[PDB]
């Protein structure tokens, strides 16, 4: 009735974070990709995975913690089954290690290792996914169970989006049901604890933590470690998928997951390729993202989604990695720094951005809205590629594009009514007469408060900004209906009127040293307000 | 405590370059331990192994802190019952170091009432500190663009001929000299000329009072020294702050030049060691390896480092793996031009290359 | 343009091919040094 | 009554009494909602009888949880089941689901979204029920009295260097 | 092959003398012996039997005189198995054998738990484990029983 | 030896995907089919191909699932011959894996043979006496670029060109004239795209569950490993080889994609670690290629024309991948998003489309 342990063998080499075995004669033996402790003392361990078995018996193992306390000699014992992790609801708002440690900070058990739905399981991606920004919601659709790649060049927001698309997310899952609301994985990958701290702290002040985790695999750990942490966030986010709910996987980043996963084969004497990467690197990619999928009607209507990272040295996208995952990926995100200077943050660059899944993915309002939208931008970029070197001529395109490229502009995600009734506005043409360094004045004033209350010239009924509950209503009939359409219009006009009388009047008459100061603090702090 | 192999015996097995073999019949010691060698040898120096793997349960590959000549086989080494270790504490004020902690001054003995190994296990995710401060550096461009952030990282990233080494000097008379908080020098694999000319800036500006009291220390290991040495200087220097950090509750100040040195010593050796080449030549440990070394230099709850690394980029190109992966292991980067130095300006910085994470209006006006 | 277009294609490609020699010419180096197996020869037939 | 098939021809079951019936039986409407994906996981797609008892537990239903839930509103998770129902299950809402949504309009006392629903239902429906819209009106006017018709910050007078942009 | 040829003649314990012979000859030799070794011209080695002799003047033709410990290791294995008996490792703190009652007793029922190993006889081996400072553990067939406490 | 069927062997080394088989009455031949009989609590079958023998009685093979869960001297169980596939017109309407296996949960094939997947090319003399030319019933393609039977035909051209619709109404134009069915290789594509041209197919009826079905499917995604997305390919084209031979009509073989076969190629042998080529692809590139390729022919019994999507890395036509594939493409087509912008369907660019039947000496 003792606990026994199967022993297999003894630590024969140790090379950095791996090491080799030596069985012992006559021993079971070991499956391959499974787990085994390393007995460093009598009452501790470190654990270790199987990657390699010789003809001659030995066996080639990647450690996985407490490498220091390893040394050659050591007694060896196999759990004999594949890598399980904690996985369900008590782990949310936690951070945690890809072997299922909880990190110390100031419900089942799910398979890492899993294959991914077959045809039959999947649906078309309808649902949408909303980031919180109208560069993304509207040129770039992202729908449940889609895998949209984010690739920029370092200090490019990269991280930051994903962030925010995350954060947005809270709002809708405390008004909405749990059954539709979204559960954030954060995959933290040989960054730095600091830096993973300041995320945990940014997510906690803003209520994230509720339906978000954190997975770290952050520097100084080890190589297998930062390899495996995807496979586990990827399992934690199945966890919900099959159990019909929706999970939106984020990873930062698989550059330095590629890069461990060389390291550990290159130490392993295993067979390179192109850059030293192995041949398996595609495969890896492929069978951590083909995980990410919209299951059928009938398998319980979950979704994962997947928004990886990459980085490009240079805006050299013509690497290995990166053409392997964008070929993989249903479209990408791509990020410009020169752009990130010039202003526009998010920096998204259109041209090198799509989301091959379409507009399907996008809700009924915001399809219509888009389906202008994206004409009319495509017109202002053709356009400005001529008035290069010449005079611009104000036309309608060129003028409605301007506001909406000011428009894109923020910090912070902005909800769904504000964004979609900003862009009606802007397409419609409300703010063909407001200027382009006041758009962001204008839209504040819109949002967060109110002018027909102010000036006394209110006429409508349920149609106003401060009734946040409107959302729904508009994600349910488009804003090109009888219902809505000519409260919008109506208070849309009142709104120009007013600010065009008084504010905008006011901002063209400044003339001085302070005032035009004060203004220029004003309109930045609404930039990065709104 | 007491090691259990302490004063174990060991023979020399296999000599290539500054890798050695060693067998031990009683058993190979630790990973990270170290060894020196007893025989005479006719050598003017003593001689010093680290251990760094195990090829089996009785024989471990060591690389060589100093030179392998005058070395035969069969030749005797015993373990020291421990990793290589250095001084620690305010005696070590104002003194110039080596890998080994010997002090090579050549101004007399040291009084150490303590010594620590060099490798340390880094800080976890909860001794992190969120501190938000910026830094005046008196700089127009670095304190208006990329503000550094006090206990924080900063990288210089350059070539050759753009004035890392010039801005590294200037910040220290800017800063270190009036800093309450002690400093610590790095000289990695740099030109043993500067060294002594930032020693006798340092004796001019009084920062190291021979007759008084000092405020810096110095650790040296120079192009001259072997990879070994070039290696592990960093690491001695790193916990000589760790001391003043966590024994004593300072905010330190930490000068590194060059860190790439590092990469490129452990890349000589990598081959050697029987680790295939990975990307450029260099080792594929490359990431962790740094990654470690990253994290130890960070600031904690009990005291705060202030990291400010030079970087050097092969042949301007920024794109080489040592350089990208150290770029996220920073809080502030200033990247240098070639172009901008040979048009005049200096500093030659690029500030749409450069970034700074404080650069938000909560932290800063 | 088109010339420089040809030029960087042909670069890259000799890039990529000169890296995988030099690893494959270091791979054969440290297996080749160490390829070894039993002999079922006979050694008394001196 | 007749077999539905799914997208790829395979048959479901349309026996969603047991499942209703424990829908009724809730407490909290999250508890429908997973009542609702459990159905989804069992091949029983829910019907439009199965949303209006879904609409008619939130409605009747104390709160989202045991405990509270920040910001929490059974109009918008009511709606949020009509945009699921309609849209990504192609069936038309019946008058007793916008009947229970004006119903909770009024109760809760949001007399804008008590007219707005009042337009649609006229609009789609036969007219909405005169009983809610005097409770809305009743609600509105008590509202206007009292001082609560809009919000105050809105009321209050800035100028452009007075608007305190946070 | 040593195996084969003992087993030609129905003797084993032969081969394990000349092991412990091996030892002792390896004990009294240089460092580094096996590196330029000659089993011909070594004066112990002369007195081994004629397989054990033949064998170390292959493994010396082919350099691989490092293996023998391993060699032994595996020919003692096949001899147990072929002699039905299941050799329990007794792992026990550095200095002092003495408490292997208790050792004994969870061998016996590590015995009596692994059916399989019925017809085979129960023996105990017990190595030093600098590891270990107290207690004692115990391997047989692969099946490990940690009773043994550490430094703290 | 000459039947090897049900040889019995153990596992010897594992290594990823690849595997060393030990077998005491001698190693198959090349090419074989192996089955892991062992139970190992693995949720799937696993299958092996041989491809390297070390020595009398050891053999490499690659794995054509995930090698979880697998230990040392596990028993292996010989097919008896290559990796077989059922035929048929029972196929029609399926989709099938490299293993021929079904994955639409449609009920059992009820195939009535099976043949193997790796057959010889046709011989010389099997080779059609005539160029003919293959009627699209499409105005642009029959005219400008028209298509020969028992040739290859590269697209060019991503998402937003209606390539799927291209593909169905070529299929649906064949079975309304040649009448003959036709074949589509998913190879290393995504998973969400097969399963929207699943459906669109059952939209059309091109594939009906309840009626008759013009296409077969087989599908190697990106999730499967190197080995089933190399093989999948000539499953596929032995599929359209039966129907060439035994039903004698002319097939269509669609392929999205043959850079996706040439990559797990180029995986198979880094794994196998053979040193790779200039940029890094299998020094048995064209060897490889070719031997699909030639298979696809015009024979005296019936034709087999193939469709297969390009996609050039870097837009780099010198690409040696693309290279080597256009030497042994017959015609060209591409899709360019301006045409389809200003609103003309299909959108084709006739400038830069071509072919080599453009001669009188064939058409007229
Ligand atoms: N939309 C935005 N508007 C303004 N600033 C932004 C925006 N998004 C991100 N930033 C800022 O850009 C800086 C870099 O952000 P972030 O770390 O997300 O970028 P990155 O591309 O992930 O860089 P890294 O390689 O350091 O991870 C931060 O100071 C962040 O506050
Ligand atoms: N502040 C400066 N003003 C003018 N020239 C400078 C300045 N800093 C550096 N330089 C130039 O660069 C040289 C020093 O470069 P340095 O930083 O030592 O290079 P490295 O980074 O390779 O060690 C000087 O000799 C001078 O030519
Ligand atoms: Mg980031
Ligand atoms: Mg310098």
């Amino acid at each position: 009735f003792f606990k026994t342990t199967e022993m297999i063998g003894y630590v024969h080499s140790i090379d950095g974070t791996i090491a080799t075995l030596i069985p012992a004669p006559g021993n079971p033996g070991v499956a391959y990709n499974t787990i085994i402790q390393i007995q460093v003392s009598p009452t501790t361990f470190a654990a270790g995975l199987v990657f390699n078995l010789e003809k001659d018996g030995r066996i080639g193992i990647i450690l996985m913690d407490n490498i220091t306390e390893v040394q050659s000699g050591q007694k060896v014992m196999a759990t004999g089954q594949l890598l399980h992790i904690p996985v369900g609801a008590g782990v949310l708002g936690k951070v945690v290690n890809p072997l299922g440690h909880e990190v110390p900070v100031g419900s089942t058990l799910g398979k890492v290792d899993t294959g991914a739905p077959n045809i039959v399981s999947r649906s078309p991606v309808n649902y949408n996914l909303l980031t919180g920004f109208k560069a993304v919601d509207t040129m770039i659709p992202i729908g449940r169970g889609q895998r949209e790649l984010i690739v920029g060049d370092r200090q490019t927001g990269k991280t930051s989006i994903a962030v925010s698309t995350i954060i947005n997310q809270v709002r809708i899952n405390q008004q909405i049901l749990s059954k539709n609301a979204v559960i954030s994985i954060y995959v933290s990958i040989g960054q730095r604890c600091s830096n993973v701290a300041r995320i945990h702290r940014l997510l906690q002040s803003y209520g994230a933590l509720r339906y978000t985790t954190v997975m770290a695999a952050t520097a100084a750990e080890p190589a297998g470690l930062q390899y495996l942490a995807p496979y586990a966030g990827v399992t934690m986010g199945e966890y919900f998928m099959n159990r019909g709910r929706h999970c939106l996987c984020v990873y930062d980043d698989l550059s330095k997951q590629a890069v461990a996963y060389r390291q550990i084969s290159l130490l392993l004497r295993r067979p390179p390729g192109r850059e030293a990467y192995p041949g398996d690197v595609f495969y890896l990619h492929s069978r951590l993202l083909e995980r990410a999928a919209m299951l059928s009607p009938g398998k319980g209507g979950g979704s994962v989604t997947a928004l990886p990272i990459v980085e490009t040295l240079s805006n050299d996208v013509t690497a290995y990695i990166v053409t392997n995952v964008i070929s993989i990926t249903d479209g990408q995100i791509y990020l410009d720094t020169k752009l990130f200077t010039g202003g526009q943050r998010p920096a998204v660059n259109i041209g090198l951005s799509v989301s091959r899944v379409g507009s399907s993915a996008q809700n009924a309002a915001m399809k219509g809205v888009a389906g202008k939208l994206k004409g009319i931008l495509a017109e202002y970029r053709k356009l400005a590629a001529d008035s290069v070197g010449g005079q611009q001529v104000q036309t309608i395109p060129m003028i409605r594009g301007a506001r909406f490229v000011a428009l894109f502009n923020q910090k912070q995600p902005s909800y769904f009514m504000n964004a979609i009734v900003s862009l009606y506005a802007c397409l419609n043409g409300y703010l063909d007469d407001v200027k382009v360094q006041y758009v962001k004045f204008y839209e504040y004033l819109l949002v967060h408060r109110d002018l027909g209350i102010m000036y006394g010239t209110a006429k409508n009924k349920f149609f106003y900004m401060y009734v946040q509950e409107l959302n729904y209503l508009i994600r349910f009939f488009t804003l090109n209906s009888p219902i809505l359409h000519g409260e919008l219009e109506e208070m849309l006009k009142q709104h120009t009127h007013l600010f065009l009388q008084h504010y905008q009047s006011k901002m063209n008459a400044i003339k001085s040293e302070k005032d035009v100061k004060a203004l220029k603090n004003l309109l930045y702090s609404c930039k990065r307000a709104v | 405590p007491v090691a259990d192999h302490k004063g174990r015996v060991g023979h020399v097995s296999q000599v290539i370059g500054a890798v050695v073999d060693v067998h031990f019949a009683d058993g190979v010691p630790p990973v990270l331990t170290a060894l020196d060698v007893v025989d005479k040898l006719g050598r003017d120096e003593p001689l010093t192994l680290e251990i760094v793997q195990h090829l089996d349960a009785h024989t471990g590959r060591c690389i060589a802190m100093q030179t392998t000549d005058l070395l035969k086989l069969k030749a005797k080494v015993v373990s020291t019952g421990g990793n290589i270790s250095v001084p620690v504490g305010r005696e070590t004020l104002g003194r110039i170091f080596n890998v080994l902690g010997d002090a090579i001054d050549q101004r007399g003995p040291v009084g150490e009432k303590l010594r620590m190994p060099i490798h340390a296990v880094a800080p976890k995710l909860a001794d992190q500190a969120a501190e938000d401060a910026v830094l005046t550096t008196g700089i127009k461009v670095i304190d208006l663009i990329l503000p550094y952030c006090k206990g924080g990282k900063i990288g210089l990233f350059g070539g050759a001929g753009v004035g890392k080494t010039v801005i590294i000097m200037e910040l220290i008379n800017n800063v270190a000299k009036g800093h309450g908080g002690f400093s610590v020098f790095a000289g990695v694999g740099e030109r043993t000329r500067e060294g002594t000319d930032l020693y006798l800036e340092m004796m001019q500006s009084k920062v190291i009072d021979l007759k008084g009291e000092s405020k810096c220390v110095l650790v040296y290991g120079q192009m001259n020294e072997p990879p070994g040495a070039r290696a592990r200087v960093a690491q001695s220097a790193l916990t000589m702050a760790e001391y003043f950090r966590d024994v004593e509750g300072q905010d330190v100040l930490l000068f590194i030049d060059n860190i790439f040195r590092f990469t490129q010593a452990n890349s000589e050796v990598s081959a050697l060691l029987g680790r295939i080449p990975a990307a450029v030549g260099y080792q594929p440990t490359l990431a962790e390896d740094l990654g470690q070394l990253q994290e130890r230099i960070t600031s904690t709850t009990k005291g705060s480092i202030t990291s400010v690394q030079a970087v050097y980029v092969p042949a301007d190109d920024i794109t080489d793996p040592a350089p990208a992966t150290t770029f996220s292991h920073l809080d502030a980067t200033t990247v240098l031009d070639r172009a901008v130095a040979e048009s005049g300006i200096y500093p030659a910085v690029n500030p749409l290359e450069c970034a700074s994470r404080i650069m938000d209006p909560d932290v800063i006006s | 343009q088109q010339r420089t277009s040809s030029l960087y294609n042909k670069t890259r490609q000799f890039g990529i091919t000169a890296a995988l020699i030099e690893i494959l010419s270091a791979m054969s180096s440290l297996e080749g040094n160490a390829m070894k197996g039993v002999r079922r020869n006979k050694f008394w037939e001196g | 009554a007749a077999k539905k098939y799914d997208l790829f021809g395979y048959e479901v079951d349309t026996n969603t009494a047991p499942w209703i019936e424990k829908i009724k039986k809730c407490k909290y409407y999250d508890e429908a909602g997973e009542v609702l994906v459990n159905m989804n996981v069992s091949n029983c797609p829910p019907d439009i009888a199965t949303y209006n008892a879904t609409l008619q537990c939130i409605y009747q239903s104390p709160s989202k949880q045991s405990t509270p839930v920040d910001n929490e509103s059974k109009f918008c998770a009511m709606m949020d089941l009509l945009e699921e129902m309609q849209h990504r299950n192609r069936l038309k809402p019946n008058e007793e689901s916008w009947t229970w949504v004006m119903k909770e309009c009024v109760k809760s006392g949001q007399f804008r979204l008590g007219y707005c629903i009042q337009q649609v239902m006229e609009t789609e429906c036969k007219g909405c029920p005169a009983d809610l819209v005097k409770a809305n009106e009743a609600n509105a006017q008590k509202a206007k009295t009292e001082g609560k018709e809009h919000p105050g910050h809105l009321s209050q007078q800035a100028g452009l260097f007075d608007v305190k942009v946070e | 092959f040593l195996y084969k040829a003992a087993e030609e003649k129905g003797n084993f314990d032969n081969i394990l003398s000349d092991f412990q012979k091996i030892a002792a000859a390896a004990s009294k030799l240089p460092i580094f012996w096996e590196r330029t070794a000659v089993v011909e011209k070594i004066p112990e080695f002369k007195q081994l039997s004629e397989p054990t002799f033949f064998t170390l003047v292959w493994m010396q033709n082919n350099g691989m005189l490092e293996l023998i410990q391993e060699v032994a290791e595996v020919y003692e294995t096949f001899v147990n198995a072929k002699q039905k008996k299941a050799v329990a490792k007794i792992f026990v703190a550095p200095g002092g054998e003495k408490n292997v009652e208790e050792a004994r007793r969870v061998a016996e029922e590590l015995h009596k738990g692994l059916k399989e190993l019925a017809d085979y006889t129960l023996v105990l081996k017990t190595v030093v484990d600098r590891t270990i400072v107290k207690g004692f553990a115990v391997e047989l067939a692969g099946q490990y029983v940690n009773k043994a406490e550490g430094q703290q």
